């Protein structure tokens, strides 16, 4: 909500792998 | 598949050896035999075991 | 002393000891080093050292205690030790501090300190620190492509990228009311079973921890540190071991035990022990050992550990053992079990009988997070009673013999053979 | 990256039992080996 500067983590961790992470951020990430 | 009762089979080692060493010499044994029988009947007729027949009346 | 049990939302637990008067009061969490995906590393560290780090003058200015805090696999806990007569201030500053309100705590100029503090102190563990150095590679390469390999402080490159959104969001998805606890250990009897549980004097955020799709592995992997420039060599070995909760952890602790620690340069160790001890003597192989029996929720790690001024006896001091550890599946004497027993009879009473409170408080909340309630101190000794040579050779023939090792290495490791020799060495003798 | 990112070996790695299934195979087979070899020594 309102972000600024949103360029953690996940960003770069999201290209990787997808069905690893455990599916339930990925409703948290997409929205 | 592999249960217990082959599980216990791979933990002796001081006895192994002469039983290894016999399945060794029975399994030497039945492939000279099945090597012997092959090379007999591959070839009938040339061997010298029906000769003695073919020259029988 | 006695443990007390009660749950509403939360679990709440206290181990009174009137002798002791240092009052420790403090929450502990679930989810620690384990509960991370490797982008994301150090930010249970950077949340340790930013509890650490400013309020450490409001706390002793307002009131009077000292806070602490650890994180080992998955226990990030955050003690609050204080006075007898004092525990109802320090839960309010633990109120304060963590349900309402984090923002203050959250500040840029704050958190930029922490991280360079961090930084700094990473840096100075991955230089100077070798033995630990190689217990966490050990753990990074037995557990690969696992929630439980990465380190326990996080890897130099993982922690200038994440700054206050990843913080918040491991706040949000790991600090909850299912994997958390209010210890009580020190001399207070009632008031912590009574103010814990409070219409909303409770962590917000009521919800499940996220679950993992990889429970645990282990796979023999070896990783090597070689570097000349170091004068020691300090190498670590391991298999699998059990995880809390299973009818092993005791005989592996007895294991671990047998062999023992070791130390060279003390006239009180070099007389002592068992047989590996007098094959060692007699040329100056080894200076330290560490029998370690490791134990999370969800695998184990019984293993070995040295370091030796020699660099060409390395593979000597790792034949001999492999060879007692052989050993110790087949034949082992009853006075060795009898002895073991004893040390680690004596071992775990002063494990749980230090005067500490944060030690006890930390041991509680480890043991109350998987099981429910504390496994007592008799109960323990009398299962510890009840092993027998029986039960110790069975172990050992599960676990030990022929299975898969990691081994870990830095300094001079020129002289050390790769794996298939040490491996080899634990079924190639005769038996 | 660190030492700690280990490197992927995905592309040999089997499927995720490392039990006896392996070392019961590698022993069997060595076993047979020896067999051999002994039967022609003799
Ligand atoms: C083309 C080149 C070679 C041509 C042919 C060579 C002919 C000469 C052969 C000489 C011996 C080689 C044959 C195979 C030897 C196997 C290895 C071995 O015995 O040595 C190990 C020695 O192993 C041992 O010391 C323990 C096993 C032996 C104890 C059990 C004995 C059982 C009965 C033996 C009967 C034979 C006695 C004579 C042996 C030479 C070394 O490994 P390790 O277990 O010590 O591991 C290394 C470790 O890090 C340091 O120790
Ligand atoms: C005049 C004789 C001329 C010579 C006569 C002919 C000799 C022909 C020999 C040909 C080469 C044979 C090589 C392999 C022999 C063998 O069986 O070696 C295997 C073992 C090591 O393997 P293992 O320990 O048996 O494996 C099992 C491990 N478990 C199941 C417990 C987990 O190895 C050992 O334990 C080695 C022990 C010592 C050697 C034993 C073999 C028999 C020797 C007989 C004479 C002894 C003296
Ligand atoms: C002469 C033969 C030809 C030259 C040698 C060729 C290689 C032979 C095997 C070498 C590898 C090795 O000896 O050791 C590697 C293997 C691996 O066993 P492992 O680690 O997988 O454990 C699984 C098994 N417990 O162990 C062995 O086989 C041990 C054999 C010891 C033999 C000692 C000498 C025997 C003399 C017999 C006559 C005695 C009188
Ligand atoms: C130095 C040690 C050996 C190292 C490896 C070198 C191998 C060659 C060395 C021997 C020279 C050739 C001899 C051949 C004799 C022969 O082939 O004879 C034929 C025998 C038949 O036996 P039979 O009962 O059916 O008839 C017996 C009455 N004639 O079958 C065999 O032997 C099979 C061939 C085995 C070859 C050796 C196996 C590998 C080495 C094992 C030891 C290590």
């Amino acid at each position: 909500a309102q972000t600024h500067a949103l360029s953690n983590a996940a960003v770069m961790d999201l290209q990787s792998r997808w069905e690893n992470m455990p599916s339930t951020e990925q409703q948290d990430i997409v929205s | 598949s592999f249960s217990s009762l082959y599980k216990t089979f791979f933990k002796r080692n001081a006895v192994f050896v002469g039983t290894i060493f016999a399945g060794a010499f029975v399994f030497q044994t039945v492939f000279d035999t099945a090597i012997t029988s092959w090379y007999e009947n591959h070839n009938k007729g040339k061997l010298w075991k029906d000769v003695k027949a073919r020259i029988a009346a | 002393a006695e443990v007390t049990q009660l749950s509403n939302g939360i679990v709440v637990a206290t181990e009174h000891n009137p002798s002791a008067h240092t009052a420790s009061v403090g929450v502990v969490f679930g989810s620690g080093a384990a509960n991370e995906n490797p982008y994301n590393n150090g930010v249970s560290n950077l949340w340790k050292n930013i509890f650490l780090s400013k309020e450490n003058s409001a706390v002793a200015a307002k009131e009077g205690l000292a806070l602490s805090s650890n994180i080992s696999r998955d226990f990030q806990s955050y003690i609050v030790s204080s006075l007898p007569g004092s525990t109802d201030k320090s839960l309010d500053f633990l109120n304060q501090s963590f349900i309402q309100q984090k923002a203050n705590l959250l500040s840029s100029s704050n958190f930029e300190a922490t991280k360079k503090s961090v930084l700094k102190q990473v840096q100075d563990f991955e230089e100077n620190d070798h033995p630990n150095r190689v217990l966490e590679h050990l753990h990074s390469t037995a557990f690969q492509n696992t929630p439980l390999s990465l380190p326990t402080r996080g890897t130099l490159e993982s922690l200038e990228n994440l700054v206050v959104a990843d913080l918040e969001s491991f706040a949000n998805n790991h600090f909850l009311n299912s994997n958390a606890v209010v210890v009580g250990t020190g001399n207070i009897k009632h008031e912590d079973l009574v103010n814990s549980i409070e219409s909303k004097n409770l962590s917000l955020q009521t919800g499940t921890k996220p679950v993992l799709k990889k429970k645990a592995a282990f796979l023999g992997s070896e990783v090597r540190l070689r570097d000349d420039t170091l004068p020691k060599a300090w190498i670590s070995l391991a298999v699998e071991g059990e995880p809390v909760n299973s009818p092993n952890y005791f005989v592996a602790k007895l294991a671990a035990q047998i062999f023992g620690s070791y130390n060279a340069f003390e006239p009180a160790s070099r007389l002592q022990g068992i047989k590996l001890l007098d094959n060692i003597q007699e040329y100056q192989l080894c200076d330290n050992f560490n029998h370690f029996s490791l134990s999370y929720k969800d695998s184990g790690l019984w293993g070995f550990s040295t370091a030796t001024r020699n660099v060409t006896m390395i593979d000597d001091l790792i034949h001999f053992t492999l060879k007692q550890w052989n050993r110790l599946t087949i034949s082992v004497t009853d006075t060795e079990v009898e002895r073991a027993k004893s040390l680690l009879k004596l071992q775990l009473g002063q494990l749980y009988e230090s005067g500490n409170p944060v030690n006890d408080a930390n041991l509680l909340g480890a043991e109350v997070l998987i099981k429910g309630s504390k496994l007592s101190l008799g109960e323990a000794f009398k299962k510890i009673d009840a092993i027998t040579v029986k039960d110790v050779k069975a172990w050992a023939g599960k676990r030990l013999w022929d299975q898969d090792i990691a081994i870990a290495g830095t300094g001079q490791i020129e002289g050390l053979l790769d794996y298939m020799r040490i491996r080899s060495d634990m079924s190639m003798m005769r038996w | 990256k660190s030492t700690y990112r280990t490197p992927n070996f995905d592309d040999v790695l089997k499927e995720n039992n490392d039990a006896d299934k392996g070392r019961s195979y590698a022993y069997f087979m060595v076993g047979a080996m020896g067999l051999l070899s002994s039967a022609g020594a003799k």
